[PDB]
């Protein structure tokens, strides 16, 4: 504690990852407390930015003609403050789509409008990020159960959808979050939750898949990883900080040049397995990016 | 024969006194950058503060065509650079003012060509 302050954030520590704990409420100490953030900076742009800070600390295929897409892009303000950060924060000439229920003004190379669901690409991706919030979640009616919507979307286009040794960032909070989105971090290399020094009154964090090997290494329970993250949450008071916003001098994402190549499912290997953990190596195909989005008639 | 002039309809809305366009997007930077007007990354010197572009264009913010045959827009995509004392009216500094070719820079601030 206060060491990490000088930090983006702050990810789950992997002890709390082997519990096995029951869901509580969520009570955090800071709840109420604020961040000061830089003169005229929103908190959106100073979240994604800390998130971005974080992800350069981890091993990420970061191949030519990278592939990103963005979901849930769009503010109530109008705008795209989180594109603007990946965008910044991503290569030149990565290929970056953002999508939101909403309509929204963006710097992305195109934009999709409608609920995620009606989205359609032909290619696989590189990165996938997602600030996706349902408004209706802050609804306590019920208990706190795996939520559906899209999360089941997000669950099928990471399979579907994502090359292996890519990543995914998937925001989540107490109320919003899906089992299988946890189970699905198995399939990954590694995986951490990460929350943001600047929003760390919340509940909010990041599901962090990283080097996607489509298969999984670790079997994992849905209810009780949220359970173990909240528990985590509610004994690891986090001090707000804005410090690491202060310090953009090697913010930019250090491009690799990683391997892309086009293999079957058979020619799949350990030594294979072995270059996508270590974030070495992509494989989708390499054909141009085709995206669209279902339009309903009546 | 007939085009909606927005250019002149904001330039007229800021002399009557109304509040500039807001919530547009300022990035976090080093304010070490090289200082020209439009770029791929924030530039941005100690003297500026660097955009997102397009929540700069005033075309992009108020839904409407852009002004050019292609419909093109200059500032998406990319990042504005504006000077930390007009940074209070991003759209109207862009709007207002013109980027020296040569030199990349706004021309009658920070260019000396
Ligand atoms: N349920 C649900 C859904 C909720 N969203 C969007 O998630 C966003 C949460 S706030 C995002 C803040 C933004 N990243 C920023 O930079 O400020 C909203 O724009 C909402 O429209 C959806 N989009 C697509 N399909 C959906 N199903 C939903
Ligand atoms: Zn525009
Ligand atoms: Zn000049």
């Amino acid at each position: 504690m206060s060491s990490q302050a000088w930090q983006p954030g702050v990810a789950m520590p992997n002890l709390y990852k082997m519990q096995r704990m029951l869901l509580e409420k969520c009570d955090l100490q800071n709840y109420g407390d604020s961040a000061t953030l830089p003169k005229g900076i929103m908190m959106n742009v100073a979240k994604y930015t800390q998130l971005c800070q974080y992800l350069n600390t981890l091993t990420l295929a970061v191949p030519y003609n990278m592939r990103v897409i963005h979901f849930g892009a769009g503010s109530d303000k109008g705008v795209a403050p989180g594109t603007a950060v990946l965008r910044q924060w991503l290569p030149t000439g990565t290929l970056l789509v953002d999508s939101d229920l909403n309509d929204f003004v963006s710097d992305a190379d195109s934009t999709l409008i409608g609920d995620c669901a009606t989205v359609h690409t032909a290619n696989k991706w590189d990165l996938i990020i997602s600030d996706m919030y349902d408004p209706k979640t802050k609804n306590v009616t019920k208990e706190n159960d795996s939520k559906e919507g899209f999360f089941t979307y997000i669950c099928g286009f990471i399979q579907q959808k994502l090359a292996l040794g890519g990543s995914v960032a998937i925001k989540i909070t107490e109320h919003s979050w899906n089992a299988d989105l946890y189970k699905l971090m198995g399939h990954f290399a590694w995986w951490t939750a990460f929350v943001t020094n600047v929003n760390a009154s919340s509940s909010e964090a990041f599901l962090i898949g990283c080097n996607y090997l489509g298969k999984p290494r670790e079997q994992i329970d849905g209810y009780v990883m949220h359970a173990n993250y909240i528990f985590w949450r509610n004994t690891n008071p986090i001090q707000l900080s804005s410090y690491s916003l202060f310090d953009m001098s090697k913010f930019p994402l250090k491009l690799r040049g990683t391997a892309v190549m086009s293999l079957k499912e058979g020619q799949i290997n350990d030594m294979i397995l072995s270059l996508l953990s270590k974030g070495r190596l992509i494989i989708r195909e390499n054909n141009r990016v085709v995206i669209s989005s279902d339009v309903l008639v009546n | 024969a007939f085009a909606v002039d927005a250019a002149k309809a904001y330039k007229d809305y800021l002399a009557s006194g109304g509040q500039p366009i807001t919530n547009c997007v300022k990035m976090l930077c080093t304010h070490t950058g090289t200082g020209q007007a439009i770029t791929v990354t924030p530039e941005a010197n100690m003297d500026q503060e660097s955009f997102g572009g397009a929540s700069c264009c005033l075309y992009c913010r108020c839904h409407i065509d852009h002004p050019n045959p292609k419909g093109f827009c200059d500032l998406k995509g990319k990042y504005v650079q504006i000077p930390t004392t007009c940074a209070n009216d991003p759209v109207g500094f862009t709007l207002k003012n013109t980027v020296c070719t040569v030199c990349g820079m706004w021309k009658g601030y920070g260019c000396s060509c």
